[PDB]
RNA sequence: UUGACCUCAAAUCAGGUAGGACUACGCGCUGAACUUAAGCAUAUCAAUAAGCGCAGGAAAAGAAAAUAACCAUGAUUCCCUCAGUAACGGCGAGUGAAGCGGGAAAAGCUCAAAUUUGAAAUCUGGCAACAUUUCUUUUGUUGUCCGAGUUGUAAUUUCAAGAAGCUGCUUUGAGUGUAGACGAUCGGUCUAAGUUCCUUGGAACAGGACGUCAGAGAGGGUGAGAACCCCGUCUUUGGUCGAUUGGAUAUGCCAUAUAAAGCGCUUUCGAAGAGUCGAGUUGUUUGGGAAUGCAGCUCUAAAUGGGUGGUAAAUUUCAUCUAAAGCUAAAUAUUGGCGAGAGACCGAUAGCGAACAAGUAGAGUGAUCGAAAGAUGAAAAGAACUUUGAAAAGAGAGUUAAAUAGUACGUGAAAUUGCUGAAAGGGAAGCAUUGGAAAUCAGUCUUAC
RNA sequence: UUUCAAUGGCCCGUCUUGAAACACGGACCAAGGAGUCUAGCAUCUAUGCGAGUGUUUGGGUGAAAAACCCAUCCGCGAAA
RNA sequence: GUAGAGAUUCUGACGUGCAAAUCGAUCUUCAAAUUUGGGUAUAGGGGCGAAAGACUAAUCGAACCAUCUAGUAGCUGGUUCC
RNA sequence: CAGAUCUUGGUGGAAGUAGCAAAUAUUCAAAUGAGAACUUUGAAGACUGAAGUGGGGAAAGGUUCCAUGUGAACAGCAGUU
RNA sequence: AAAACUUUCAGCAACGGAUCUCUUGGCUCUCGCAUCGAUGAAGAACGCAGCGAAAUGCGAUACGUAAUGUGAAUUGCAGAAGAAUCAUCGAAUCUUUGAACGCACAUUGCGCCUUUGGGUUCUACCAAAGGCAUGCCUGUUUGAGUGUCAU
């Protein structure tokens, strides 16, 4: 039950950016992002944060692989030069 | 009516796809009928404007100027005519831009296209 | 404008002459615009951006051209040159091995197809 | 449809038809057949008896098929 | 029907008393103009909507064949008495008989100019130019929606055999083309209204 | 809490039925559907009739037991008397189920002469045209798609 | 002592494979509570949410250890019906299937248990040759070595049978071109008719005359409602020419039937899946009630044996089916992705949170939370110039159809505000009724007979 | 219409036996804002047919989510 | 007794504050169970507690976030034309 | 829709009102400028008074540093700073 | 008791952004299709234009290269002259990261292997290229065992 004066001692950081998702939520002691759960190789993700998810997911980012995969596929999955 | 099912009637996608029509699509949007004697000349309708061509205003404040098309400016869907200018306040002269369906073409610029392009369309040259 | 044909119907060496000399124009390009350039020049610096990916375009297949013309006829080649659809087509079992069956599967189709038939009215 | 029916003729009166005294709330009685012993019995008992209780014996994987028997006179 | 969870998608929970403010969901956090305000009420902007409609209304509806059959045969009856024609719209002031019978040749018409050419004769022509003059641009949102123009319902063929009667009369304004077989209440009685004008074919009129 | 005349009520819509609900909006669309792929089929599988020859059984309960319905394939005693063995049934159109059996010589008859009408009528084609083996039609010119029902239907 | 073999290791050994994302729909596991029962503990919510694992274009299921008790049906899936039924339930609240029957779609099969034993007949890899390609990117063939494999790889068999036998009819390629025809297919292309007069307008796309086209009078765009100005629309399930694919056809070549196969009769024989079935028990499930399924523990079969026949037991018959091994198209699903077409939907406080630079700005250590915000005009033609002012600006002028459109921009409501005119007023005002005063105003009349 | 004079006229909504209430809510204006849909049930009413009735599970047919047509079942009713 | 750490009284100032706990005076301690930076550990029916149900980001007799959830309502309020 | 301490946005009476009173304090001349209580220079008067209102660093911030330029807006008066 | 003031009414002007009209948006339905990733995906970070912050696009070949098609633009200015901020798309590039793979990482941190190259400088130093994760499978090679024997 301590407000201002106790502010003033706030300046020693709990989290910083993560290197995965590039976010300020990577935890230094726990040496863990509260954002996408990274060291970890699953993506912290949860059935009940759907306003999260859709916030980071697929076709919120370039997607520039995903588009020469569609493009490849509309025309076959063809390779070599046209004559 | 259309009876085609690939082909759209919704305004809102015709209204989408004309203003959403790239460089190479509002080139076949900007076209101009052609001149009485270039119609029966070329057995011809319409062609696409082009640069250079000689063009004639049908309709608007400027119905009857002539001139040459000095820039088929497409992004506004607009004609820039040599001559068809405006006095602005301070002096200078502004273009009047004119769209390509209210002119009348009376001389194209013939190139091996566009006559490989007029006689495609049904035409002869 | 250096036109692609006639980069590709030369040797890999004068291209390389080319590249570089390409870079120093381009270098000296740059030192004008900072030193205050032209419209002309500014212009120029893109010309010859574009002109540098080119040759670099043309060094690259034929670089891999000679790599698939080396590598033509071996079982085992490199990754890059092989085929690229999906990690699954990679995946998937071959027409020959989707097609291969047993001798009983053999006999059974051989002495028994699907006829073709039709009945009267 | 929606333009002959009530609630377009009560806009305007307080309470829509359900009264001052009382009103009108969600389920001051209790939900569903909820009663039937307690406080629903004057209703189950008058217009429902019968309702409650077991008569008679089982029958375990009955089927109509062997006691299919429509009758003509 | 709306989004079903259109008005759900933020995070709010009444504030509750205490606070001199109505004890509806308020959203939460800070440094926006959404936080501190209403969410999930038909009073409340950017809420649900009270009773959202759902898809699962009955929008087709039952009616027994019999009394369709029944409605399709009155509408028949209707469309040969002369006066239920004028008083629906029709400008049958000089068409020779009701009901209007053509020859099968009509059946193999090819081109709209003979079609047109054979109303004109048969005086049914009032009622496509009544059609065509009565075009409007439509009152209201229904532009904004496919629904650009209104205009008049003209005369209705009905045919029997189709070996060009179809195309050559169905860009003529108004006219609808029908077969005898598949006779439409939608056609036979436009706007629930009875007594539609119906040029007959021979061979429709002899299978009705 | 219940005071309307009419009988109790028995809602079953506790749970959370709206996250369940079927539409058939679709219903227009599948018929098309199942049309168009039916019209593929014909055209695909050539002359053969699109839907293979079934034999006529009877309805195992009293309720349905005076009446005939289509069974799924022809028994190998059937197939026997016929004079149709099973290997080459299944490449002419005839279906065969090895569950079911003839207990009555009247059930047996009864299919054998479906297979006999369906022999009479059918055109075999030569595997190798211009070489007629056994079985193979020496004219095929009039080959035509039928329906089996029309040719052979469940009496 | 060298060797063989077994077992277990190492290598940046040769070549491969796995993860992560996605998750609308698929298969599982795990698993609540609010809620209802007008309390509440069994129950209900719910075999749900959250959590976790694993897939596909569908998944799963699937060729009966299935029903039935019939004159019998016959893989699975889905629909309708059965049916709010049988049944389960403090027999309360509630919950709740299946056989049949009709339809959609249909398609069947593979191993284990057999001595090839006059012949491991089988296969990965290394190497070298050829060939082939959606493809120099793909996929094979032949030869030759090394290995794998007898602790079992092929051929043969799958219970519907089969296997060995007994003559005797019948049937037969995992092929390769080439040619042309007949189909399908993304795509480059091809397409009818006024911009004739008058009026209004800034603009004719309006109104009126006069026409034309229409298998095209869908829809847009163009300075205002355009079938004929433009894109398109119809013709079009098509001409076109450029590649693709399909099933047939013409022959060419390669193919050792020295083979293989169906069928028919056997006086015959017929291998058929085990800590599994089953039983008890404890949980958890089900409509399953004397246990419906699943799981844990204990006990553990059998050989006409084992299942099942919806009341437990013993016994005796009868049907049915053949578990403990396996694959499989179609009908079915699809709040996601991708491509389309729509609409009696919403119309900028609406419709997605977001029509806009929106999951953006901003907030919070963090998980997360999460807006506001569309409109000058046809065209910037965005106000030159003079004058006042330090400037911002004003005033003229100018542009425009319009500045009662000046970007603080369509229209511009109310609250509220200033100015002007009028009026009223001794501690509220508003209202109703009746008339006065002052302002304001219509009817009627004038005419018709 | 405005204003004046004479007479009359408490602040509306709300629960309540009783509100001008020293009972609650209301500073003001604009826009938004609450008996809906669905599965049933019951009375009543309209229409079709009637010991029958119900085409729309499907199939046919339409180039078209419509309309039209259709076999066999089945639901309810004809018996308790 | 100073710095520093505290916070007894005036129940002073302020109390739409300079301040969602501050200012003034007065006062308690001031070389050790002392004061304190950074690193590190302990996380919600848990932690930590020289113990006040204290403290655990102005949130504590069970933190905060999002979901189940539009939880339930015999209770209060509102519920639109003649 | 007149009500829901309704929702969102807008706007009133209070009101030119409460208020802009901690940390001793400013003054004269000149310059600049449209404009000077506040900018700059000189002169004077003062304060922090070495446990500083001085000179530096760590945590935190991130360009606030520096020169030049200045219609607004911001610095709760002003502003040429 | 005239003005002021207050209130009312009207006109004009403010404040405000209602209303009307619109709509490259949303929502719902239907139809069709099946295609991510160790051959480095989804995502993140930093960069890239003559003049750019964002959005959009791309990756040191950086608002793009090749190839195919179209056929003369782009446009705010400047500017040049098979154009183009064009479409298509079968060849390429694809920084630092990320399942993320030499070890790390609030450190452009710390290593090792092979080859090649550099220069007033040569046993030194530097640079470039290609490599070094874990589990599992087939095979190869090298082994270990008072495991089983033969000899
Ligand atoms: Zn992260």
């Amino acid at each position: 039950t301590k407000g201002t004066q106790s502010f003033g001692m706030r300046h020693n950081k709990s989290h910083t950016i993560c290197r995965r998702c590039g976010k300020r939520s990577f935890h230094i002691q726990k040496s863990t992002c509260a954002c996408c759960g990274y060291p970890a190789a699953k993506t912290r993700s949860y059935n009940w944060g759907a306003k999260a998810k859709r916030r980071r997911t697929t076709g919120t980012g370039r997607m520039s692989y995903l588009k020469k995969v569609h493009r490849s596929f509309k025309n076959g999955f063809r390779s070599g030069k046209p004559a | 009516m259309k009876f085609s099912r690939d082909v759209t009637s919704s305004r809102r996608k015709q209204r989408k796809a004309h203003f959403g029509a790239p460089s190479s699509v509002r080139r076949v949007l900007m076209s101009a009928p052609l001149s009485k004697e270039l119609r029966e000349q070329y057995k011809i309708r319409s062609l696409p404007v082009r640069r250079d061509d000689q063009i004639t205003v049908i309709r608007g404040s400027n119905k009857g100027r002539e001139g040459k098309i000095t820039s088929v400016y497409r992004k506004k869907f607009l004609l820039l005519i040599e001559r068809v200018t405006r006095e602005k306040a301070n002096g200078a002269s502004a273009p009047v831009g004119i769209d390509a369906s209210k002119v009348v073409i009376t001389k194209l610029h013939l190139d091996k296209d566009r006559k490989d392009l007029i006689v495609r369309k049904g035409g002869k040259v | 404008a250096l036109k692609t044909f006639e980069l590709r119907k030369q040797s890999q060496e004068n291209l390389a002459e080319q590249l570089q000399e390409l870079r120093q124009e381009l270098a000296s390009l740059r030192v004008q615009k900072i030193a205050g350039g032209s419209g002309s020049k500014l212009s120029k610096i893109k010309t010859t951006r574009k002109d540098i990916a080119r040759i670099l375009t043309v060094i690259n297949e034929s670089n891999r051209l000679a790599a698939r013309e080396a590598y033509k006829n071996k079982k085992y080649i490199p990754l890059d040159l092989r085929q690229k659809k999906t990690r699954a087509i990679r995946r998937a079992l071959t027409p020959y091995e989707q097609s291969r069956k047993t001798l009983k599967q053999i006999k059974k189709e051989r002495y028994f197809p699907l006829r073709k038939y039709a009945l009267k009215a | 449809p929606t333009h002959v029916s009530k609630t377009r003729k009560l806009r305007g009166h307080v309470s829509a038809g359900h009264g001052r005294i009382g009103k009108h709330r969600k389920h001051p009685g209790g939900r569903g057949k909820a009663g039937g012993l307690q406080h629903l019995r004057s209703h189950f008992d008058k217009y429902h008896p019968g309702y409650f209780g077991k008569v008679g014996m089982r029958r375990f994987h009955l089927m109509k098929n062997p006691l299919w028997r429509p009758t003509v006179n | 029907a709306v989004s079903e969870k259109a008005g759900h998608q933020t995070s709010a929970e009444s504030w509750g008393t205490g606070r001199a403010l109505a004890r509806i969901p308020r959203v939460g956090g800070g440094g926006t103009h959404r936080s501190g305000q209403a969410a999930f009420g038909n009073m409340c902007r950017s809420g649900r909507m009270f009773a959202p409609t759902k898809t699962w209304r009955k929008w087709h509806v039952k009616v027994n064949q019999n009394e369709k059959r029944y409605a399709i045969a009155s509408a028949v009856a209707a469309s040969g008495v002369p006066s239920l024609l004028l008083a629906r719209g029709h400008r049958i002031e000089e068409i020779p008989e009701v009901p209007l019978v053509v020859d099968d040749a009509v059946q193999s018409f090819q081109k709209t100019k003979e079609a047109v050419a054979l109303l004109k004769e048969i005086k049914a022509y009032r009622d496509v130019i009544k059609v065509a003059n009565s075009r409007k641009l439509r009152a209201g949102k229904g532009k904004l929606r496919n629904r650009r123009h209104v205009q008049r319902r003209g005369p209705l063929v009905v045919f029997n055999e189709d070996t060009g009667i179809v195309k050559a009369f169905r860009n003529i304004p108004g006219v609808e083309i029908v077969n005898v077989r598949r006779l439409n209440l939608l056609q036979l009685a436009p706007g629930g209204h009875l007594g539609r004008f119906v040029i007959w074919t021979k061979s429709a009129f002899g299978l009705l | 809490a219940i005071h309307v005349k009419g009988q109790l009520p028995n809602a079953h819509f506790h749970k959370d039925w709206q996250r369940y609900v079927k539409t058939w909006f679709n219903q227009p669309g599948r018929k098309l559907r199942r049309r168009q792929a039916r019209q593929t089929k014909a055209a695909k599988i050539a002359p053969r009739p699109v839907e293979a020859i079934r034999p006529a059984v009877k309805p195992p309960t009293i309720r349905y037991n005076m009446k005939v319905r289509a069974g799924r394939g022809f028994t190998l005693e059937e197939l026997k008397a016929a004079g149709v063995s099973r290997r080459v049934a299944s490449t002419i159109g005839i279906p065969v189920d090895h569950r079911r059996r003839n207990r009555s010589e009247e059930s047996l008859q009864r299919n054998v002469e479906r297979i006999k009408v369906y022999l009479a009528h059918l055109i075999v084609f030569p595997r190798k045209a211009g070489q007629p083996k056994k079985g193979d039609a020496t004219d095929v010119s009039g080959a035509e798609q039928t329906d089996v029902a029309a040719v052979l239907p469940i009496t």
